[PDB]
């Protein structure tokens, strides 16, 4: 069963917060990260595309997130605003889709 | 379970296959697992669903929800009427709508997309190429009577009547009637051509000669500025200040006194 | 009536349904009151006749008439030698043409139509976008190897080798070797390209400098007519009559009488 | 021999017709010796073969080897993933690719062809018209991220970024970032727009009126040319010596002994 | 069945003549009215297309020829060359076709 | 079956060699000449469209050799080098093809 990590669980103000994934499938297509529960358009944050090689931020970033080809989170000076939820979605190569979900609170 | 060719639970209907289940007035369902629950459908092959009235479903895992919708190949969704999905992944939501090829997505009314990976959300619109996707689509057509041919291109939301043959071109609200020519071209006004950007400038060559006349809209070429000819005499000779030899030869329009005065 | 599952009247051929017919050798009839009538024919679907050797109907109420001709989707016709309709109300009259999409009618010599309601009736010519139909097509491609894109669009008859990109474009006749840019544009000559209309003008942006020289066809940008480099001196100084700086300060060429009398 | 309809030698599998075999999991060979040898694979028609897991063969003669691939219609044959063939004589020998018409061939990474007799070679490149076969492809396109609309083209090998729109040009190696528009044009350099030959020249028109000004990359009609409004007076007036009015009225900058002598 | 009156049937020579339909089937996709008793290209007056509303004359239209919105035609300033035998098109949503006759005589 | 016949089968330095065909089906397609015994793209000599009544030179051609629409090929000021065997494919209607080879020996 695929599986997200946040590492640490309670974060200070200014450190770094990192998510992982666990039992990634294998044979790809894609990764995308959003905020919240849901899958939308208006709130995804980065993508990657595999076929390519590629990573294209989305409407939902600011310049604090970064996306590594593992499918791993990384966020920078972290603020009361980034506390919550956060839902990945992970595309197959039969065009199948697969979901997520993280969450992280922050003190 | 063992297969069976017998009649369906509808009038007229036939089930050819494993598991299959045919419950419409003159309907098929052959190959594997399939269903057809509409009149005068058709459900080929393996796992295909027709749900629409005259709807055909052919190959793999294919949906036709729609009247007189067609989905044929890989994975094919056809949700409007008059809407056809050829090929592998395309979902075809607008009526009158045609997604032909690998991952196109159409949401307009009378329009087309063909190749790879765009998203047509206007009206009257038309995708010709590559485009990218990663869960989301990056570059899509979002104007109307707009039609684009080439790679990684984006047409916003309220920019109408836009024509785009190249490759990176992107253009911002508020233009409209504008063509963009070549590759990294760039567009920043209404009604203008543009065959280059403000880096990179591109030459036009072998173009012939114009007209020059009081109303002339032509093209002016290297050699009708090298040579001059069919200019306005008067007009050039009143903006620079010439003195004209006929009348350097004989002395006219001379301050006499002036002249009396250094010689 | 029950659905049957034997044989044929020809040899080899199976039928698989509710009154299906095959009479062709090695001939196939799979789902709803079939024909199948030639060599190597398949129909497959709901009422879908094939009547051309090796000829294929897949989907709803298809014909397959000419010999290597394929018509698949709803109500598609296809006619003679390698014509292929694919999608809704397709029909291709030519031999070696193609239809795709919805309502495209092709009767031309390797044409090509993809999108909504064109006629080509062109040899080597092709059409790619929307066009209109209410009983009768309104927009045709009529000439030879030209081709058009976008919405709305003509050629006419013995007007040949033309481009389109563009809206609402009609050439007439006796119009050869031009191409049009852009939306609500106009050609009235031969070997001309257009960029607009006597109502509306459209702006070159991005050009390059051009050659200034005895023979260049070059476009000419806005500075080069700011500043004047490169043109030739003694041709402006013979078309305007100019009295030079040095044979001004040095009395030279003039009528000494002349200047004995007013001096 | 007579026609049976029962189990294949696979698990859930089935076969319908004459001389039928269906040897993968929950397949289907529906027709008259047809064969499905994979996973999820389905052959309907005429003597059809499905090699690759979830491929369709659908028509006369077709093959499907990669995985998700789709042959639809006369003698088409798919072979990389998520490639299609749809129509007669297609093939598809690149990922992701797409052929669709008559007698095309693809062996690029996301390029496409339609119409008839074309060959794409290249990467992110497409093809849109008619070409020549006789034995071996006549007009390919070699290039990268170029796209050709018309017949009888070429791009060689080496040369990116390529567009055309237009009949029998050829483009050749060493360039790159060009654009070539009209019927029987010729390029021969990079970053340039050419609108025809060194025999036939066209001319450009309804262009509007650009800027003069010192940094103006616009093109100049001939009205501009005709009157001369906004230029340089001080760089005109000291590339053509000129003597000014003013000054001649009034006897300035003359040597007055040379005055005295003539005098 | 479709059906088609005319009225009045005979009319003066500066007179208006108008064509009505009854019995108009439902969901359709555009109308056409020819000259004569055959379908024919170049005998088309006008046509009306339901999609987009439009309304577009035809080869054979002089500019005393209207249309309306319910397959209706008036004719205004009738001639002696223009007595005799009308044709309708239906098309319907299913691309399927249905045809109709008028007439009329002028005094 | 398809059969080609050379003549003369021993020719001198500056004659001409004449290959013809017996034996062709019809309902053809193209006609399609090559140098040595396998179809190889890099050493077709001419080619030949019956669509459009065309003849095509390929990238081993010399300027010698010429095609006639019989499937004949005449070759003219032969020397050592263009001594050995040939190779005809033919393409049908159905796009099928078929193969066929000949030689001859310059002394």
């Amino acid at each position: 069963q695929l599986t997200t990590e946040s590492m640490p669980f309670n974060v200070a103000e200014g450190k770094e917060v990192l998510l992982l994934v666990h039992n990634l499938p294998q044979q790809l297509f894609g990764y995308s990260w959003y905020k919240g529960e849901r899958v939308d358009g208006n709130r995804q944050i980065v993508g990657y595309a595999i076929g390519t090689q590629q990573a294209t931020p989305g409407p939902a970033n600011s310049g604090r997130e970064t996306i590594y080809p593992n499918a791993s989170l990384l966020i920078q000076n972290v603020t009361q605003n980034d506390t919550g939820f956060y839902t990945l979605q992970v595309i197959k190569s039969d065009l199948v889709n697969e979901e997520a979900t993280g969450q992280f609170h922050v003190y | 379970s063992a297969p069976v060719f017998q009649a369906g639970t509808g009038t007229d209907s036939t089930v050819a296959g494993v598991n299959n289940e045919a419950n419409g007035e003159k309907s098929s369902a052959f190959g594997y697992e399939n269903k057809a629950k509409e009149k005068l459908s058709s459900a080929f092959g393996y796992k295909n669903i027709a749900n629409g009235i005259e709807g055909s479903a052919f190959g793999i895992s294919n949906l036709a929800k729609g009247q007189y919708s067609s989905a044929f190949g890989f994975r094919n969704v056809a949700n409007k009427r008059h809407s056809s999905a050829f090929g592998s992944g395309n979902e075809a939501n607008g009526e009158q709508s045609s997604a032909f090829g690998f991952k196109n997505t159409v949401s307009g009314f009378n329009s087309s997309a063909f190749g790879s990976q765009y998203e047509v959300t206007g009206n009257f619109s038309g995708a010709f190429g590559m485009g990218e996707f990663n869960g989301q689509y990056q570059y899509k057509n979002e104007g109307n009577n707009s039609y684009m041919i080439g790679n990684k291109n984006k047409i916003a939301s309220g920019s109408n009547d836009n024509f785009i043959l190249g490759n990176n071109v992107h253009i911002g609200g508020g233009i409209n009637n504008s063509v963009a020519l070549g590759n990294n071209s760039t567009v920043s006004a209404s009604n203008t051509v543009s065959v280059g950007s403000s880096t990179l400038k591109r030459k036009i060559v072998n173009v012939g000669d114009g007209a020059i006349s009081a109303n002339s809209s032509d093209a002016v070429t290297g050699r009708q500025l090298y040579s001059g000819n069919g200019i306005d005499t008067a007009a050039w000779q009143n903006k620079l200040n010439v003195t004209r030899k006929n009348d350097y030869k004989d002395a006219n329009d001379i301050d006499v006194n002036k002249w009396k005065a250094k010689l």
